[PDB]
RNA sequence: AAACUGAAGAGUUUGAUCAUGGCUCAGAUUGAACGCUGGCGGCAGGCUUAACACAUGCAAGUCGAGCGGUAACAGGAGAAGCUUGCUUCUUGCUGACGAGCGGCGGACGGGUGAGUAAUACUUAGGAAUCUACCUAGUAGUGGGGGAUAGCUCGGGGAAACUCGAAUUAAUACCGCAUACGACCUACGGGAGAAAGGGGGCUCUCGCUAUUAGAUGAGCCUAAGUCGGAUUAGCUAGAUGGUGGGGUAAAGGCCUACCAUGGCGACGAUCUGUAGCUGGUCUGAGAGGAUGAUCAGCCACACCGGGACUGAGACACGGCCCGGACUCCUACGGGAGGCAGCAGUGGGGAAUAUUGGACAAUGGGGGCAACCCUGAUCCAGCCAUGCCGCGUGUGUGAAGAAGGCCUUUUGGUUGUAAAGCACUUUAAGCAGUGAAGAAGACUCCGUGGUUAAUACCCACGGACGAUGACAUUAGCUGCAGAAUAAGCACCGGCUAACUCUGUGCCAGCAGCCGCGGUAAUACAGAGGGUGCAAGCGUUAAUCGGAAUUACUGGGCGUAAAGGGAGCGUAGGUGGCUCGAUAAGUCAGAUGUGAAAUCCCCGGGCUUAACCUGG
């Protein structure tokens, strides 16, 4: 199945271990899934701030 | 045979017992074959502790059940108070 | 005991007879009765009635596998 | 858990007082707000709808009493399998909330004072028909009637309850509760009545919420 | 068997099952005799059978290798055959 | 008295409209997972997938008051090398127990849902049954014998163990006599039982026959019970009958013969799926979905099959045969089943400690002492759900500073802060301290008992042996704000708006949709909104959906009248007078387990929770 990857930039590849959700994707046919940011190898996104949780970005210090 | 027991429900640290006839081989909390009586261990004086059917009691002594020796304590003192 | 009575489908049988009987089912759902015919075998022990009698069965042991039926009465002939 | 943020902007927001500081001077002069909604904005177009009232009227019923929407559901499903009338009943029992009593009985100036002053145990509710004052760190307990508050021994000489009282005084008591300040003892002998209570806090708004 | 108990429980099962097979066997073969007996539809070979068999099958069912309501019921079934010839 | 309380819509087809019609959101919910974050307690919950393989430890023992005995441990007695205070061997003399014999238990407790569409379940009945232990009764418990394990001797094997000779005792075994019942009976009569132990001629536990109860299991009958007609015929021991056998018991359960029957559109057969139920969510209701936890029934115990024993098994931790897999082997042969409590590997998005005690309520054995009990009661881990509480409370202005917006000077953050005065729930320290305990044993009195004040049973007293939890629940004090706030969102549905960066790029989205140089829609700051030890996303179920419409929809044009007639089963059906009481209504009884739902009270400091009616 095809996943689709949130945000901005990401870190992956061939032979990555991704975690796949449910949400179709209403724009792109035949996308039916997302890819959980910051779940197994999906890094988060690096400078994310408002919406973290929804990206696996962990709070600033 | 036929033995009168405390079955345990209540919560944690927080036992009261039914007084239940029911059959020797089967467990203290599975079938009964009847409820007669309530004990609480820990109440307040006005609330009343024991309460228990004199008439099923002597029913089932008639009927030949073994009452169980915690049990048949109780109902000593129920009789006596 | 348990009396049912009904008319005799079919008497072939030695020493047997088949009753069917009717009773009225309410639909659970829609509320409305629905007519219910289920055969049920009885014991004849002189093959007294002939098939389309009605007739009057109780309850009994096993007297065979498919019986446990037996016909005290017989209530009205067929013309 | 109970709100650690400024208590006037929550006032501002609503555009009433809600009774969260004791009334040494006017409100007025005190914050100079809340003739206007809080935030850079102030006032703004495009009204808000029905619901949003709704929202506005609970979250100012909420915020008077200190109450959590958890609490407030909570009650609010105990209103409605009460008999009678949902709001009123759920005003009878925020009414009927330790802190509360406490605070009308003037005790403590405000109702989170009164709150904190109750979650420390100082004060001490007996249920009728007992012999024995028993402490209790829980201000959400619900009171029967003609239950009994004392202050304990340690807690007689507080400053604070002292210069809550004659701010109590000054507010004034309500009659269903009694107080003798000399034994800083107080009675609730009945729950408040519908008319008793404010007219203007509308119960059929939280009733409406809560009904999808 | 994985205890002591058990063991002690199979052999003594062994032991009991030998002793109760040869007394089952003994209780068919006089069964086996009156049944000839019938075969042959001969009067006084079934009784003289009959009678042999008779204290045999309540002392076997005493002793519980067979059920006593089968004993009772295996002479009443018997002793029908042998009264209705002759 | 009470149980009788409950119903919202919105966005979207059009230049615009109304209808219709789909799609989407707003709620509750859960054995829940993932992301950020995370202080504390109480009660619950914790392999939904691999019924996949299982290392390891424990989970079923007890009885010497049934018996022969003495392997060990302690003694006692003497033998005392006496080594004078070291000490050793003989004896079952004693408390006691290894092994062996013999009774009871192991069929309960505990686990799982693979199989099962009907030997399952629910419901209401029934007749042909057995039923250890238990309550009430009766009749007994006499006399004998040969065996045999341990023990000895010699072998065989690496082991699991096995073969020979001889031999000892029983509440082990087999005769004989007696027979209240009980069995057969052609009713004339026939046959069938057992064991002794212990306390001082007795009472006692046990045994044999059996009647009645109680409990438990087996059997049967009527109904209800998922999808599929793109599954219409299916059955030949098949339906019934007699003689015979088999069962504790009815029965094609089996068998010889005889007849041709048995089920089917009211759904038979054949397939997919699935344990059923009380209940659990959702819903105003009717309904829909579901069958974790707690409790009832069923089925299974690595796979297939067979039976032994026993009252009860075709037996989770028993037996036999075969099967695959793992292990040991000296190569011929042997051992195994965590779907018991923990625990390991593996699968997975995912679910825990290789813990304490029998102290309490139960179960097994015993006369008791006492032993076993991964049942049970507790304890460790997890925010996994619910409930409660805390993270402080007052007073505080030229409205400090800084951030943000701005018409560059004002506004906002904002009583927010600083300052100032208090308070110490929770956490931590020091103490204190209930309750879960039922009164064992022992002494004394009374009655029953008996030949007996012995013995035994019952009752009534005195007495203090018993606590895993535990360093308890609670109570009192010690210092000080000191130990503890985050998540999502802000175009509309929907509560919350402006800048800066970007420029159909990066990106968001549940729907309409935003992004092409002045973005309330992307990313970041300020502000605000909702929740708050939580918050969102995802997955699933119901709701909204009157969108399968019985309550409660439609069919001229939006989807929908069969091309028309005929007629089978089936559905419905004129007027009057009667019988009948099946449907219908009303009342009586039994049942519809307990819990859960609801109402009124009670107990935990409140709540969850428990609990009487």
């Amino acid at each position: 199945v095809s996943s689709y990857i949130g945000g901005e930039g990401h870190n992956l590849q061939e032979h990555s271990v991704v975690l796949i959700r449910g949400g179709r994707v209403k724009d792109l046919p035949g996308v039916r899934y997302h890819t959980v940011r910051g779940a197994l190898d999906c890094a988060g996104v690096k400078d994310r701030k408002q919406g973290r949780s929804k990206y696996g970005a962990k709070k600033p210090k | 045979m036929v033995v009168i027991r405390l079955a345990r429900g209540g919560a944690k640290k927080r036992p009261f017992y039914q007084v239940v006839v029911a059959d020797q081989r089967r467990a203290r909390d599975g079938r009964y074959i009847e409820n007669i009586g309530f004990f609480n261990p820990l109440a307040k004086e006005s609330e009343e502790a024991v309460r228990l059917n004199m008439e099923a009691y002597h029913a089932w002594i008639a009927k030949g059940a073994q009452p169980s020796d915690r049990v048949a304590s109780l109902v000593r003192a129920y009789n006596k108070a | 005991a348990s009396v049912l009575t009904g008319r005799v489908v079919s008497d072939k049988m030695d020493k047997s007879i088949t009753v069917l009987i009717e009773r009225l089912v309410r639909h659970p759902l829609y509320g409305k009765q629905l007519r219910r015919s289920t055969k049920i075998k009885a014991h004849d022990e002189n093959n007294v009635c002939q098939q389309g009698d009605l007739v009057r069965i109780k309850e009994t042991r096993p007297i065979s596998k498919t019986k446990a039926w037996t016909l005290v009465d017989v209530v009205e002939k067929v013309e | 858990a109970r709100y650690i943020g400024p208590k006037l902007k929550l006032s501002r927001r609503e555009g009433t007082d809600l009774g969260l500081k004791s009334g040494v001077k006017p409100y007025d002069v005190k914050t100079k707000k809340a003739a206007r909604p809080p935030g850079q904005h102030g006032v703004s177009r495009n009204k808000t709808s029905e619901y949003a009232l709704q929202l506005r009227e609970k979250q100012k019923v909420k915020r008077i009493y200190g109450v959590l929407e958890r609490q407030f559901a909570n009650y609010y499903k105990e209103a409605a399998r009460k008999r009678g009338a949902t709001g009123e009943n759920l005003l009878a029992m925020l009414e009927s909330r330790l802190d509360n009593v406490v605070y009308r009985m003037g005790f403590g100036s405000t109702r989170a004072e009164a709150r904190q002053l109750v979650s420390h145990r100082t004060v001490m509710v007996k249920k009728a028909g007992r012999d024995e004052f028993v402490r209790v760190n829980i201000p959400s307990i619900q009171l029967q009637d003609g239950d009994v508050i004392a202050i304990q021994e340690k807690s007689r000489e507080q400053l604070r309850i002292k210069n809550a009282i004659e701010l109590a005084t000054q507010r004034g008591i309500p009659e269903w509760l009694d107080v003798d300040h000399s034994k800083l003892q107080g009675t609730f002998k009945k729950a408040p009545d519908r008319i008793d209570l404010p007219a203007e806090i509308n119960e059929s708004l939280i009733v409406e919420l809560y009904s999808k | 068997a994985n205890t002591a108990q058990a063991r002690k429980r199979a052999r003594q099962n062994t032991k009991r099952r030998q002793n109760s097979a040869s007394q089952r066997s003994m209780v068919r073969t006089y069964l086996k005799r009156v049944d000839a007996a019938i075969a042959a539809k001969d009067y006084d070979a079934a009784t003289e059978a009959y009678k042999k068999a008779i204290p045999v099958l309540d002392r076997m069912a005493d002793k519980g290798i067979i059920h006593k309501n089968k004993a009772a019921r295996r002479k009443s079934r018997l002793n029908k055959t042998i009264k209705g010839l002759q």
